[PDB]
Formats: structure tokens, C-alpha cells, sequence
């Protein structure tokens, strides 16, 4: 029967499931799709100027208040004071250059240093006075004398946005608004302050944070938990809706790119400097031999390769996750009995010190436990034809093991495997073969039973028919 | 727009957790000092009593955005209650009831 290491491969392959027909928490469930239209209900944007090839706009940081922060009452009717206006400080800049760099990373946008002042197409200001919540920005949909403008508070009472950092809410505000100020709705129909919203109010389940910073709800309400840190940049859903205005930016980070540890990014959250780094991050990268590199932590962790898969990493639960239409090729685990699962190209997965599961999945992969007892599953016979092989390259025979417990054949068909040293006709007859001089081994099995391996799995160490778990 | 992420000391003090009009309640003390392991502050009071809703007794909690949230050591979340309204925070039970957290007296 289906060993405990694929039902965990199994288990987390669904785990996070959304677009079924069914109701999540009370509401209907998006696919990523579904919800990027709908964050793009209003249907506002920029228009590309004449003779740009990308949409390019300037930004600037106000040095005294503009006509709308002096009368506010003429372009919003609810607001007749801010209060206080103040500029925003050197930390404040620098992370709002940061922020808005996170999203002409993932779109077609050019940004334009406008300096300080009112020149930029979108600018930057602090208020004292809550119009009832922490910062408010404006849809390009509005008269020029709004449009592009984003406004943060600052109070003795709230001082959430006076040092924005990697990770905190202050960042993701500016995210957050700056993404209005883009073209982007919150997830549902709600305003701080506004009435008492609350997610019940939501359109449907997945508007949390763990997939758009455009959402107010936390991301514990669909089962993510990132310890209280917050998504610096455009989240997987996020990602969707501004691609579906300003296109795919198919120039980011085409080389071989590293995420977590070790990373050559340049980028803050997608960056791990400590085994206590809390990552949340969506990945989007237009191309090259990618990696994952988790290495630096010791919580068990569950690592999925697929676009669009959530992950949990570092000890966070789905706060790592890929973007529709990116392919990541690699995931290196830590110090932790980790669950490594493939995608459908060849894939390095290498598992770490721990009692790992590696799952190749589609593909030639090749498969490193690293120290410790560690298991390769197969689910499908496809996963490893003897036309396109995977690689063990570091099987220790006693201590690591090849798990074919899933496989259809054996848990539907009751196959019974039978070693020989030639196949002869008979399906479920296998091969195990070593060569002490060159280290080299492999596992063939003709399952059809046409005499010919249709299942094959290379090795660097030898197997015995005790490693392998049928 | 975003909602104002409200501090620790924004919230600490005596609250009750009761289901609904219930007689079942708990007696909790949130302060505002900081629990690094949790990534939290110091939840007080009866906090073993909360055991009867949990799997395991939380002693740390935290604001979030739009609500409060009840913590293992590690830095989880145990039980996330949602703001319904100012000084009103609520969670669906399992089974049908809901449980509501209002500061005391
Ligand atoms: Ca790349
Ligand atoms: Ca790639
Ligand atoms: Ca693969
Ligand atoms: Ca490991
Ligand atoms: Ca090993
Ligand atoms: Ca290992
Ligand atoms: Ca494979
Ligand atoms: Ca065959
Ligand atoms: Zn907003």
C-alpha cells in the first residue's frame, strides 16, 4: 500500500487548492485568473504615450503640500483636512523606490527618478490627519489633479509608516497603494474606516494576503501564516492582474537566478540572511536554470516546484510561492526532514542533512538526499521512463530508499515484482544493476511485460532489492 | 486605502473570551511586551483555561490588521479572531457557535 512518504508527496501536491465549484470559507473560490479580473473590475489604467514601446512614468516625493492636500474638499467631498503635511523622510524614499521597483519587475513600467517635488506622474506624501485608515492612494481613473498620488499617515498615535522595512507593514503599504495608484482595486468592495469591514465581506476566498497585497484580510484566513511579517512585493495574484494591463516583463532575471539563501536577486525579500529569515515572496523570473535555496534552516519544510504552487519555508506556512507561467528548475532543502516536489522539467533537488522525500515528478531529474535517511518517490511510471531516466546521485543502499508504493501497478493492479538479470515477456520483471568500478548502478522494470524497461532510475551508489519500497 | 495596523499598547489590557451568550469564558490580560520567540507580546491571565478551545495552551498574541491573533511559543497561529468592531473581536467556532473577545467590566 501507499507508504506514508507519498502520501505526504501527494498531500501537499493538493494542499492550498483553489478554483474548485465549492464554497471556501463561505465564498466562492478563484482560480488566479479569476481573481486578477477581478482586481481589475474598475477597469482603470495608464495609457502607453505616443512613441513609448513601455508605459513610463515618473515619480516624485512632494515637498509641501499640493492643491489637493490644501483643498482637499474640492476633489473629495468627505475630506476637509489632512492635518499636517511633512515629506517623505530619506528611509521612506529609498523603500518607496524599492517598492515601486518590486513592480515594474514584474510588468512592463518604466519608473523616472522626478526627484523631489510635484513633477512626477505619481508622487508621494505624508498626512497627521486619519481620513480613517493608515494611507489612501488614488485609481488612474481620476482627474489629473489626483491622479498618481498616493498619502500616508503619520501621527503620534500611528507610526506604522515612518520606517518601512523588509517585511513590515509599512512596506507593504507603499506596495499596496502604489498599486492603486497603478491601476489595481482591493480584491473586494471595502474601505478602512469605511463601516466594519471584515472578511466575510470578501468576493471570494483567496482575497487575502498570502495572495494579493491589494487585499486587507489576513492570509491565517486560508490557512497561511507568515508570524506576523508581510509580503514586501506583488503577491501571486498580484502578479496576474498588473500583467493583464501592462503585460509580462519577460527582461527580469533571466539569468540563473537564486531565491532564499545565497541569493544573486538584489533583491530584499527575496532575500534570506539568517537561519530566522522570515521569506515571503512570489517568484517571477523570465528565464535561466533557477534555484530555491533553502539550506539555511532547520524546520522540516515542504517545498513545491510547480507554477503557482504555495510552499512552506523557514517555518512559515505558504509563504513562498511561484508565479503563473514561471518555470523554477531547482530547490535545495536545510538542515530538516524536508519534502521536495519537482515540476514537470528536469529538476536538482537536493535534500540536505535530514530524512528528506524527493519527488522528481515529469522529467529526468536528478535527486540528492544529502546525509540522512532519505526516500525518492515515483507516482507514475512517466515520472522516470527508461527513455528519459532520473539520477540518484548519492544513494546509499540501508539508508536511503526508492519508493514505488503509489504506483498504479502495485496499489490498483497488485503487480508483483520479480528480479531477474533479463527481461523475458513477463510484466513486473526488474533489473538491478552495479558497477563496482565505476559506482555506477540502475533499476529497470518492464512493466508491460513486452520484454523491453518502460520504468528506469540511474544511480551513483548501489541499490539493493531491500532499498527499493513497492 | 489600508487599515491602520494597530499596536500592542493600542490593545493591551483585561479582555474576556466567551462563547456567544454562553456561560463558557476565559479571563485574558494582553500586554504589550514583546515575546521574541513568538514574534509576539505576552498574553496573560487564564490562558490555560483557553485550552478548551485549542489544542495547546497560546502565551503570546499580536495585533493584525483586522484582528488579534493567539500564539504558540514558536510564533503560529493558534486562533485568529476577527475585528467585527472597535473593542470586538469574533471566530466561528467549529462545530456552529463563535466565540467573542471584549475587553472587561
Ligand atoms: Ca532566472
Ligand atoms: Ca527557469
Ligand atoms: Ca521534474
Ligand atoms: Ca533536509
Ligand atoms: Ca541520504
Ligand atoms: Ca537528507
Ligand atoms: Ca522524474
Ligand atoms: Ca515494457
Ligand atoms: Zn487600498
Amino acid at each position: 500500500g501507499r507508504s506514508d512518504a507519498y502520501t505526504q508527496v501527494d498531500n501537499f501536491l493538493h494542499a492550498y487548492a483553489r478554483g474548485g465549484d465549492e464554497l471556501v470559507n463561505g465564498h466562492p473560490s478563484y482560480t488566479v485568473d479569476q481573481a486578477a479580473e477581478q482586481i481589475l473590475r474598475e477597469q482603470a489604467s495608464w495609457q502607453k504615450a505616443p512613441g513609448d514601446s513601455v508605459l513610463t512614468l515618473s515619480y516624485s516625493f512632494l515637498t509641501k503640500p499640493n492643491d489637493f492636500f490644501n483643498t482637499p474638499w474640492k476633489y473629495v467631498s468627505d475630506i476637509y483636512s489632512l492635518g499636517k503635511f511633512s515629506a517623505f523622510s530619506a528611509q521612506q524614499q529609498a523603500q518607496a523606490k524599492l517598492s515601486l521597483q518590486s513592480w515594474s519587475d514584474v510588468t512592463n513600467i518604466h519608473f523616472v527618478d522626478a526627484g523631489q517635488g510635484d513633477q512626477g506622474d505619481l508622487t508621494f506624501g505624508n498626512f497627521s490627519s486619519s481620513v480613517g485608515g493608515a494611507a489612501f492612494a488614488f485609481l488612474p481613473d481620476v482627474p489629473d489633479a489626483l491622479k498618481g498620488q498616493s498619502w500616508y499617515l503619520i501621527n503620534s498615535s500611528y507610526s506604522a509608516n515612518v520606517n518601512p522595512a523588509n517585511g513590515n507593514y509599512g512596506r507593504q503599504t507603499l506596495t499596496h497603494e502604489i498599486g492603486h495608484t497603478l491601476g489595481l482595486s482591493h480584491p473586494g468592495d471595502y474601505n478602512a474606516g469605511e463601516g466594519d469591514p471584515t472578511y466575510a465581506d470578501a468576493t471570494y476566498a483567496e482575497d487575502t494576503r498570502a495572495y494579493s497585497v491589494m487585499s486587507y484580510w489576513e492570509e491565517q484566513n486560508t490557512g497561511q501564516d507568515f508570524k506576523g511579517a508581510y509580503s514586501s512585493a506583488p503577491l501571486l495574484d498580484d502578479i496576474a492582474a498588473i500583467q493583464k494591463l501592462y503585460g509580462a516583463n519577460l527582461t527580469t532575471r533571466t539569468g540563473d537566478t537564486v531565491y532564499g539563501f545565497n541569493s544573486n536577486t538584489e533583491r530584499d525579500f527575496y532575500s534570506a540572511t539568517s537561519s530566522s529569515s522570515k521569506l515571503v515572496f512570489s517568484v517571477w523570473d523570465a528565464g535561466g536554470n533557477d534555484t530555491l535555496d533553502f539550506s539555511g534552516f532547520s524546520q522540516n519544510q515542504k517545498i513545491n516546484l510547480n507554477e503557482k504552487a504555495l510552499s512552506d519555508v523557514g517555518g512559515l506556512k505558504g509563504n513562498v510561492s511561484i508565479a503563473a507561467g514561471v518555470t523554477v528548475e531547482n530547490a535545495i532543502g536545510g538542515s530538516g526532514s524536508d519534502l521536495l516536489i519537482g515540476n514537470d522539467v528536469a529538476n536538482v533537488l537536493k535534500g540536505g542533512a535530514g530524512n528528506d522525500i524527493l519527488y522528481g515528478g515529469l522529467g529526468a531529474d536528478q535527486l540528492w538526499g544529502g546525509a540522512g535517511a532519505d526516500t525518492f518517490v515515483y507516482g507514475d511510471i512517466a515520472e522516470s521512463s527508461a527513455a528519459a531516466p532520473d539520477t540518484l546521485r548519492d544513494f546509499v543502499s540501508g539508508q536511503d530508499k526508492i519508493d514505488l508504493s503509489g504506483l498504479d501497478a502495485f496499489v490498483n493492479g497488485g503487480l508483483v515484482l520479480q528480479y531477474v538479470d533479463a527481461f523475458a515477456g513477463k510484466a513486473g520483471q526488474a533489473i538491478l544493476s552495479y558497477d563496482a568500478a565505476s559506482k555506477a548502478g540502475s533499476l529497470a522494470i518492464d512493466f508491460s511485460g513486452d520484454a523491453h524497461a518502460d520504468f528506469a532510475i540511474n544511480l551513483i551508489g548501489q541499490a539493493t532489492q531491500a532499498d527499493i519500497v513497492v | 486605502s489600508s487599515l491602520i495596523l494597530l499596536s500592542a499598547s493600542d490593545l493591551a489590557g483585561q479582555w474576556t473570551l466567551q462563547q456567544d451568550e454562553a456561560p463558557a469564558i476565559c479571563h485574558l490580560e494582553l500586554r504589550d511586551s514583546e515575546v521574541a520567540e513568538a514574534s509576539g507580546y505576552d498574553l496573560g491571565g487564564d490562558t490555560a483555561c483557553l485550552t478548551r478551545w485549542l489544542p495547546s495552551e497560546p502565551r503570546a498574541w499580536r495585533p493584525t490588521p483586522a484582528g488579534i491573533a493567539l500564539l504558540e511559543r514558536g510564533g503560529l497561529t493558534l486562533m485568529l479572531l476577527g475585528r467585527q468592531g472597535e473593542g470586538d473581536y469574533r471566530v466561528q467556532k467549529g462545530d456552529g457557535g463563535q466565540l467573542v473577545l471584549r475587553r472587561a467590566t
